[PDB]
Protein backbone atom coordinates (compact mmCIF):
# COMPACT_ATOMS: atom_id res chain seq x y z
CA UNK A 1 0.00 0.00 0.00
CA UNK A 2 2.63 2.54 1.09
CA UNK A 3 5.03 2.23 -2.87
CA UNK A 4 1.42 1.78 -4.49
CA UNK A 5 2.98 -0.18 -7.65
CA UNK A 6 -0.06 -2.58 -8.74
CA UNK A 7 2.95 -4.40 -10.31
CA UNK A 8 4.62 -5.29 -6.69
CA UNK A 9 1.91 -6.92 -5.40
CA UNK A 10 0.51 -9.16 -8.48
CA UNK A 11 4.30 -10.25 -8.30
CA UNK A 12 3.50 -11.74 -4.49
CA UNK A 13 0.42 -13.26 -4.90
CA UNK A 14 2.39 -15.22 -7.91
CA UNK A 15 4.95 -17.31 -6.20
CA UNK A 16 3.15 -17.59 -3.12
CA UNK A 17 -0.21 -19.59 -6.05
CA UNK A 18 3.11 -21.54 -7.60
CA UNK A 19 4.27 -22.61 -4.28
CA UNK A 20 0.71 -23.96 -3.37
CA UNK A 21 0.45 -22.05 -0.41
CA UNK A 22 -2.55 -20.49 -1.87
CA UNK A 23 -3.83 -19.63 1.71
CA UNK A 24 -0.96 -17.62 2.03
CA UNK A 25 -2.15 -15.20 -1.12
CA UNK A 26 -5.18 -15.19 0.18
CA UNK A 27 -4.67 -13.24 3.02
CA UNK A 28 -2.84 -10.29 1.75
CA UNK A 29 -5.65 -9.68 -0.74
CA UNK A 30 -8.34 -9.37 2.06
CA UNK A 31 -5.23 -7.43 4.39
CA UNK A 32 -4.38 -4.92 1.89
CA UNK A 33 -8.27 -4.12 1.08
CA UNK A 34 -8.85 -2.78 3.94
CA UNK A 35 -6.03 -0.05 4.52
CA UNK A 36 -5.84 0.55 0.54
CA UNK A 37 -7.26 2.92 -1.82
CA UNK A 38 -9.92 1.39 -4.18
CA UNK A 39 -7.95 2.53 -7.75
CA UNK A 40 -5.04 0.43 -6.29
CA UNK A 41 -7.16 -2.54 -5.85
CA UNK A 42 -8.73 -2.52 -8.99
CA UNK A 43 -5.47 -2.34 -10.94
CA UNK A 44 -4.58 -6.00 -8.88
CA UNK A 45 -7.51 -7.58 -10.49
CA UNK A 46 -6.68 -7.12 -13.94
CA UNK A 47 -2.87 -8.07 -13.63
CA UNK A 48 -3.74 -11.35 -11.63
CA UNK A 49 -5.80 -13.26 -14.02
CA UNK A 50 -3.68 -12.30 -16.52
CA UNK A 51 -0.94 -14.59 -14.60
CA UNK A 52 -2.96 -17.33 -13.56
CA UNK A 53 -3.77 -16.57 -10.06
CA UNK A 54 -6.60 -18.46 -8.76
CA UNK A 55 -10.44 -16.29 -9.08
CA UNK A 56 -10.83 -16.45 -5.20
CA UNK A 57 -8.83 -13.11 -5.17
CA UNK A 58 -10.65 -11.14 -7.36
CA UNK A 59 -13.85 -11.33 -5.72
CA UNK A 60 -12.15 -9.70 -1.92
CA UNK A 61 -10.79 -7.33 -3.99
CA UNK A 62 -14.08 -6.34 -5.59
CA UNK A 63 -15.47 -5.22 -2.69
CA UNK A 64 -18.71 -6.61 -2.88
CA UNK A 65 -17.39 -9.56 -0.25
CA UNK A 66 -16.72 -6.93 2.29
CA UNK A 67 -20.17 -5.48 2.88
CA UNK A 68 -21.94 -8.59 3.68
CA UNK A 69 -19.05 -9.87 5.90
CA UNK A 70 -19.86 -6.98 8.30
CA UNK A 71 -23.89 -7.75 7.88
CA UNK A 72 -22.86 -10.42 10.44
CA UNK A 73 -21.55 -8.31 13.41
CA UNK A 74 -24.06 -5.60 12.95
CA UNK A 75 -27.52 -8.17 12.36
CA UNK A 76 -26.62 -10.06 15.29
CA UNK A 77 -26.01 -7.22 17.54
CA UNK A 78 -28.56 -4.83 15.88
CA UNK A 79 -30.04 -2.20 18.01
CA UNK A 80 -33.14 -0.42 16.40
CA UNK A 81 -35.58 2.01 17.58
CA UNK A 82 -38.98 3.57 16.33
CA UNK A 83 -39.33 6.19 18.77
CA UNK A 84 -36.62 8.72 17.59
CA UNK A 85 -38.78 9.20 14.07
CA UNK A 86 -42.07 9.66 16.40
CA UNK A 87 -40.19 12.58 18.53
CA UNK A 88 -39.50 14.28 15.44
CA UNK A 89 -43.00 14.91 13.79
CA UNK A 90 -44.76 14.68 16.79
CA UNK A 91 -42.57 17.23 19.50
CA UNK A 92 -41.35 19.92 17.06
CA UNK A 93 -41.22 21.28 13.55
CA UNK A 94 -40.27 19.16 11.05
CA UNK A 95 -37.30 20.13 8.60
CA UNK A 96 -34.34 21.40 10.42
CA UNK A 97 -35.10 18.67 12.83
CA UNK A 98 -36.31 16.40 10.50
CA UNK A 99 -33.01 16.13 8.23
CA UNK B 1 -42.25 18.61 -6.64
CA UNK B 2 -42.01 20.73 -3.60
CA UNK B 3 -40.06 23.99 -4.22
CA UNK B 4 -37.70 25.83 -2.71
CA UNK B 5 -38.72 29.12 -1.66
CA UNK B 6 -36.10 29.09 1.57
CA UNK B 7 -34.39 32.13 2.86
CA UNK B 8 -30.61 31.98 2.15
CA UNK B 9 -27.71 33.61 4.35
CA UNK B 10 -26.93 36.80 2.85
CA UNK B 11 -23.53 38.02 1.93
CA UNK B 12 -23.24 41.42 2.43
CA UNK B 13 -20.65 43.26 0.78
CA UNK B 14 -18.46 45.79 2.22
CA UNK B 15 -19.77 49.23 0.68
CA UNK B 16 -23.33 47.70 1.10
CA UNK B 17 -23.10 47.21 4.78
CA UNK B 18 -21.35 50.97 4.95
CA UNK B 19 -24.42 52.52 3.10
CA UNK B 20 -27.12 50.86 5.30
CA UNK B 21 -24.93 52.03 8.89
CA UNK B 22 -25.16 55.39 6.79
CA UNK B 23 -28.65 55.45 6.09
CA UNK B 24 -29.85 54.72 9.23
CA UNK B 25 -27.89 56.61 11.33
CA UNK B 26 -28.78 59.83 9.50
CA UNK B 27 -32.36 58.28 9.55
CA UNK B 28 -33.27 57.55 12.63
CA UNK B 29 -35.10 58.21 15.18
CA UNK B 30 -37.68 58.33 12.33
CA UNK B 31 -38.32 54.98 11.22
CA UNK B 32 -36.56 55.08 7.55
CA UNK B 33 -36.51 52.57 4.50
CA UNK B 34 -34.68 51.99 1.20
CA UNK B 35 -34.06 49.23 -1.08
CA UNK B 36 -31.45 46.64 -1.61
CA UNK B 37 -29.83 45.77 -5.07
CA UNK B 38 -27.99 42.68 -6.03
CA UNK B 39 -27.62 39.28 -7.95
CA UNK B 40 -28.73 36.11 -6.52
CA UNK B 41 -26.52 32.66 -8.18
CA UNK B 42 -26.91 29.26 -7.11
CA UNK B 43 -29.71 28.44 -4.40
CA UNK B 44 -27.37 29.41 -1.81
CA UNK B 45 -25.61 32.52 -2.31
CA UNK B 46 -27.75 36.12 -2.55
CA UNK B 47 -24.93 39.10 -3.15
CA UNK B 48 -25.62 42.52 -2.05
CA UNK B 49 -23.90 44.28 -4.56
CA UNK B 50 -25.18 47.90 -3.70
CA UNK B 51 -28.06 49.45 -1.94
CA UNK B 52 -29.86 53.16 -2.00
CA UNK B 53 -32.60 54.35 -0.44
CA UNK B 54 -36.10 54.93 -2.20
CA UNK B 55 -37.82 57.59 -0.15
CA UNK B 56 -37.78 57.42 3.46
CA UNK B 57 -40.59 57.01 5.33
CA UNK B 58 -42.55 58.90 8.16
CA UNK B 59 -44.64 57.86 10.57
CA UNK B 60 -43.97 53.74 11.07
CA UNK B 61 -42.50 52.38 7.72
CA UNK B 62 -45.48 52.74 6.07
CA UNK B 63 -47.55 50.84 2.76
CA UNK B 64 -47.53 54.05 1.95
CA UNK B 65 -43.70 54.33 1.41
CA UNK B 66 -43.80 51.13 -0.53
CA UNK B 67 -43.81 52.33 -4.20
CA UNK B 68 -43.72 50.05 -7.51
CA UNK B 69 -43.50 53.75 -9.36
CA UNK B 70 -40.11 54.70 -7.54
CA UNK B 71 -39.08 51.24 -7.77
CA UNK B 72 -39.83 51.20 -11.48
CA UNK B 73 -38.19 54.37 -12.16
CA UNK B 74 -34.94 53.63 -10.43
CA UNK B 75 -34.48 50.12 -12.17
CA UNK B 76 -34.71 51.50 -16.12
CA UNK B 77 -31.94 53.73 -14.97
CA UNK B 78 -29.95 50.97 -13.99
CA UNK B 79 -30.02 49.44 -17.06
CA UNK B 80 -28.72 52.38 -19.25
CA UNK B 81 -25.28 52.76 -16.71
CA UNK B 82 -24.89 49.26 -17.40
CA UNK B 83 -25.15 47.84 -14.35
CA UNK B 84 -28.50 45.73 -14.19
CA UNK B 85 -29.38 44.11 -11.30
CA UNK B 86 -32.85 43.55 -9.83
CA UNK B 87 -33.88 44.00 -5.85
CA UNK B 88 -32.30 41.41 -3.94
CA UNK B 89 -34.91 42.58 -1.02
CA UNK B 90 -34.95 45.71 1.00
CA UNK B 91 -34.03 47.35 4.27
CA UNK B 92 -35.15 49.57 7.14
CA UNK B 93 -33.87 51.17 10.34
CA UNK B 94 -35.62 50.63 13.92
CA UNK B 95 -34.70 52.43 16.55
CA UNK B 96 -37.75 51.02 19.01
CA UNK B 97 -36.07 48.14 19.13
CA UNK B 98 -32.90 46.20 18.05
CA UNK B 99 -33.98 43.51 15.85
CA UNK B 100 -37.79 44.17 15.55
CA UNK B 101 -40.30 45.27 12.90
CA UNK B 102 -43.01 47.35 13.88
CA UNK B 103 -46.63 46.68 13.04
CA UNK B 104 -46.65 48.86 9.96
CA UNK B 105 -43.82 47.57 8.55
CA UNK B 106 -44.98 43.56 8.49
CA UNK B 107 -48.03 44.73 6.08
CA UNK B 108 -45.13 46.44 4.20
CA UNK B 109 -42.71 43.80 3.76
CA UNK B 110 -45.64 41.84 2.01
CA UNK B 111 -45.54 43.28 -1.13
CA UNK B 112 -41.55 42.63 -1.37
CA UNK B 113 -42.74 39.21 -1.08
CA UNK B 114 -44.91 39.03 -3.83
CA UNK B 115 -42.09 40.28 -6.23
CA UNK B 116 -39.40 37.90 -5.42
CA UNK B 117 -39.64 35.18 -2.29
CA UNK B 118 -35.43 36.04 -2.05
CA UNK B 119 -37.00 39.46 -0.70
CA UNK B 120 -35.49 40.13 2.91
CA UNK B 121 -35.89 42.40 5.80
CA UNK B 122 -32.56 43.96 7.94
CA UNK B 123 -33.47 45.89 10.47
CA UNK B 124 -30.40 48.12 11.51
CA UNK B 125 -30.05 49.57 14.79
CA UNK B 126 -27.61 52.57 15.08
CA UNK B 127 -28.07 53.01 18.72
CA UNK B 128 -27.09 49.94 19.52
CA UNK B 129 -24.31 49.20 17.43
CA UNK B 130 -20.83 50.02 18.05
CA UNK B 131 -19.59 47.17 16.66
CA UNK B 132 -21.76 47.56 13.14
CA UNK B 133 -22.16 43.88 12.79
CA UNK B 134 -24.02 43.94 16.07
CA UNK B 135 -27.94 44.01 15.97
CA UNK B 136 -28.41 43.58 12.75
CA UNK B 137 -30.59 40.33 11.84
CA UNK B 138 -32.21 39.43 8.12
CA UNK B 139 -35.30 38.64 8.80
CA UNK B 140 -38.40 36.73 6.45
CA UNK B 141 -42.31 37.32 6.85
CA UNK B 142 -44.68 35.50 8.35
CA UNK B 143 -48.29 35.47 7.00
CA UNK B 144 -51.10 33.77 7.91
CA UNK B 145 -50.17 31.43 4.49
CA UNK B 146 -46.46 30.92 5.48
CA UNK B 147 -47.01 29.52 9.05
CA UNK B 148 -49.99 27.05 7.79
CA UNK B 149 -47.07 26.09 5.57
CA UNK B 150 -44.26 25.71 7.48
CA UNK B 151 -41.80 28.13 5.46
CA UNK B 152 -40.28 28.97 9.08
CA UNK B 153 -38.20 25.78 9.42
CA UNK B 154 -37.75 25.64 6.09
CA UNK B 155 -35.38 29.16 6.14
CA UNK B 156 -33.09 27.30 9.06
CA UNK B 157 -32.06 24.90 6.86
CA UNK B 158 -29.84 25.88 3.85
CA UNK B 159 -27.31 27.87 6.61
CA UNK B 160 -25.69 28.26 9.97
CA UNK B 161 -29.23 29.70 11.24
CA UNK B 162 -29.46 32.64 13.41
CA UNK B 163 -31.63 34.06 15.84
CA UNK B 164 -31.80 37.17 17.08
CA UNK B 165 -31.08 38.72 20.93
CA UNK B 166 -32.36 42.88 21.89
CA UNK B 167 -34.43 43.01 24.01
CA UNK B 168 -37.13 40.32 25.74
CA UNK B 169 -40.46 42.01 24.59
CA UNK B 170 -38.68 42.47 21.10
CA UNK B 171 -37.93 38.75 20.86
CA UNK B 172 -41.07 37.37 22.33
CA UNK B 173 -43.19 39.82 20.23
CA UNK B 174 -41.06 39.58 17.08
CA UNK B 175 -40.90 36.17 16.49
CA UNK B 176 -45.20 35.33 16.20
CA UNK B 177 -46.30 38.36 14.83
CA UNK B 178 -43.23 39.34 12.87
CA UNK B 179 -40.83 37.27 11.30
CA UNK B 180 -38.33 34.37 11.64
CA UNK B 181 -35.19 35.11 11.73
CA UNK B 182 -32.11 33.84 9.10
CA UNK B 183 -28.29 34.55 9.03
CA UNK B 184 -26.27 37.25 7.69
CA UNK B 185 -22.37 36.44 7.01
CA UNK B 186 -19.96 38.76 5.48
CA UNK B 187 -17.60 38.59 2.02
CA UNK B 188 -15.28 41.22 1.50
CA UNK B 189 -12.49 40.98 -1.21
CA UNK B 190 -8.69 41.40 -0.61
CA UNK B 191 -9.62 45.31 -2.57
CA UNK B 192 -12.44 45.73 -0.28
CA UNK B 193 -9.63 45.32 2.61
CA UNK B 194 -6.94 47.80 1.41
CA UNK B 195 -9.36 49.90 0.77
CA UNK B 196 -10.90 49.35 3.78
CA UNK B 197 -7.68 50.50 5.61
CA UNK B 198 -7.16 53.58 4.16
CA UNK B 199 -3.72 54.25 3.46
CA UNK B 200 -2.63 57.58 4.11
CA UNK B 201 0.23 59.73 3.39
CA UNK B 202 1.18 61.65 6.40
CA UNK B 203 0.51 58.63 8.51
CA UNK B 204 3.50 57.07 7.90
CA UNK B 205 5.78 60.09 7.42
CA UNK B 206 4.83 60.99 10.81
CA UNK B 207 7.27 58.35 12.11
CA UNK B 208 10.32 59.97 10.48
CA UNK B 209 9.35 62.92 11.53
CA UNK B 210 11.48 64.77 14.25
CA UNK B 211 10.07 66.01 17.83
CA UNK B 212 11.89 69.08 19.81
CA UNK B 213 15.23 67.51 21.61
CA UNK B 214 14.00 70.09 24.48
CA UNK B 215 10.80 68.38 24.29
CA UNK B 216 12.66 64.87 25.12
CA UNK B 217 14.39 66.59 27.64
CA UNK B 218 11.77 67.95 29.37
CA UNK B 219 9.49 64.76 28.85
CA UNK B 220 12.18 62.63 30.37
CA UNK B 221 12.02 64.84 33.56
CA UNK B 222 8.17 64.86 33.91
CA UNK B 223 8.29 60.78 33.54
CA UNK B 224 10.78 60.67 36.22
CA UNK B 225 8.11 62.70 38.49
CA UNK B 226 5.84 60.29 38.05
CA UNK B 227 8.19 57.36 39.23
CA UNK B 228 8.62 59.32 42.17
CA UNK B 229 5.41 59.35 43.62
CA UNK B 230 5.27 55.52 42.64
CA UNK B 231 9.16 55.15 44.68
CA UNK B 232 7.71 55.58 48.28
CA UNK B 233 4.68 52.59 47.53
CA UNK B 234 7.51 50.66 45.58
CA UNK B 235 10.12 51.01 48.09
CA UNK B 236 7.89 49.75 51.61
CA UNK B 237 6.21 47.03 48.78
CA UNK B 238 10.09 45.52 48.13
CA UNK B 239 11.09 44.97 51.61
CA UNK B 240 9.12 41.85 51.94
CA UNK B 241 7.81 39.67 48.69
CA UNK B 242 8.42 36.19 49.89
CA UNK B 243 5.52 34.31 49.39
CA UNK B 244 3.48 34.13 45.69
CA UNK B 245 1.65 36.58 43.64
CA UNK B 246 3.23 39.63 43.36
CA UNK B 247 0.57 41.62 43.24
CA UNK B 248 -0.97 40.64 46.44
CA UNK B 249 2.74 41.32 48.25
CA UNK B 250 2.66 44.65 46.54
CA UNK B 251 -0.89 45.85 48.03
CA UNK B 252 -0.38 44.50 51.53
CA UNK B 253 3.10 46.32 51.97
CA UNK B 254 1.36 49.06 50.71
CA UNK B 255 0.88 49.69 46.87
CA UNK B 256 -2.65 49.51 45.08
CA UNK B 257 -1.98 46.71 42.37
CA UNK B 258 1.90 46.88 40.81
CA UNK B 259 3.59 49.95 41.80
CA UNK B 260 6.47 48.10 39.60
CA UNK B 261 4.18 48.04 36.83
CA UNK B 262 3.15 51.90 37.05
CA UNK B 263 6.56 52.54 36.76
CA UNK B 264 7.44 50.36 33.68
CA UNK B 265 4.44 52.34 31.69
CA UNK B 266 5.78 55.74 32.62
CA UNK B 267 9.19 54.89 31.12
CA UNK B 268 8.14 52.73 28.28
CA UNK B 269 6.40 55.87 26.58
CA UNK B 270 9.12 58.11 27.16
CA UNK B 271 11.69 55.55 26.00
CA UNK B 272 9.18 54.68 22.66
CA UNK B 273 9.21 58.49 21.63
CA UNK B 274 12.82 59.06 21.86
CA UNK B 275 14.47 55.96 20.69
CA UNK B 276 12.07 56.24 17.32
CA UNK B 277 13.23 59.97 17.30
CA UNK B 278 16.96 59.59 17.48
CA UNK B 279 16.66 56.78 14.93
CA UNK B 280 14.87 58.97 12.43
CA UNK B 281 17.11 61.91 13.31
CA UNK B 282 20.83 60.08 12.23
CA UNK B 283 19.24 58.70 9.14
CA UNK B 284 17.92 62.01 7.51
CA UNK B 285 20.50 64.35 8.31
CA UNK B 286 22.90 61.77 6.32
CA UNK B 287 20.40 60.46 4.03
CA UNK B 288 19.00 64.95 2.53
CA UNK B 289 23.35 66.37 2.98
CA UNK C 1 12.37 38.01 38.81
CA UNK C 2 13.37 38.08 42.15
CA UNK C 3 9.76 37.58 43.65
CA UNK C 4 8.69 34.62 41.14
CA UNK C 5 12.41 32.67 42.56
CA UNK C 6 11.36 33.29 46.47
CA UNK C 7 8.02 31.80 45.37
CA UNK C 8 10.21 29.40 43.43
CA UNK C 9 11.63 28.12 46.44
CA UNK C 10 8.12 27.74 48.09
CA UNK C 11 7.74 25.38 45.02
CA UNK C 12 10.51 23.30 45.36
CA UNK C 13 9.54 22.06 48.75
CA UNK C 14 6.55 20.70 47.65
CA UNK C 15 8.28 19.13 44.27
CA UNK C 16 11.12 17.37 46.21
CA UNK C 17 8.59 15.91 48.55
CA UNK C 18 6.02 14.03 46.29
CA UNK C 19 9.31 11.94 44.94
CA UNK C 20 9.84 11.21 48.50
CA UNK C 21 6.28 10.43 49.30
CA UNK C 22 6.40 8.30 46.99
CA UNK C 23 9.79 6.61 48.37
CA UNK C 24 7.84 6.13 51.47
CA UNK C 25 4.39 5.02 49.78
CA UNK C 26 6.22 1.84 48.10
CA UNK C 27 8.25 0.53 51.34
CA UNK C 28 5.35 -0.01 53.37
CA UNK C 29 3.90 -2.33 50.76
CA UNK C 30 7.46 -4.25 50.33
CA UNK C 31 8.14 -4.52 53.75
CA UNK C 32 4.66 -6.69 54.56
Amino acid sequence: IFLDDTQAVSDILEKLVKEDNLLMAYQICFDLYESASQQFLSSVIQNLRTVGTPLKMIKILSGEMAIELHLQFLIRNNNTDLMILKNTKDAVRNSVCHT
Amino acid sequence: APAVDTAEQVYISSLALLKMLKHGRAGVPMEVMGLMLGEFVDDYTVRVIDVFAMPQSGTGVSVEAVDPVFQAKMLDMLKQTGRPEMVVGWYHSHPGFGCWLSGVDINTQQSFEALSERAVAVVVDPIQSVKGKVVIDAFRLINANMMVLGHEPRQTTSNLGHLNKPSIQALIHGLNRHYYSITINYRKNELEQKMLLNLHKKSWMEGLTLQDYSEHCKHNESVVKEMLELAKNYNKAVEEEDKMTPEQLAIKNVGKQDPKRHLEEHVDVLMTSNIVQCLAAMLDTVVFK
Amino acid sequence: MVVVYLASLIRSVVALHNLINNKIANRDAEKK
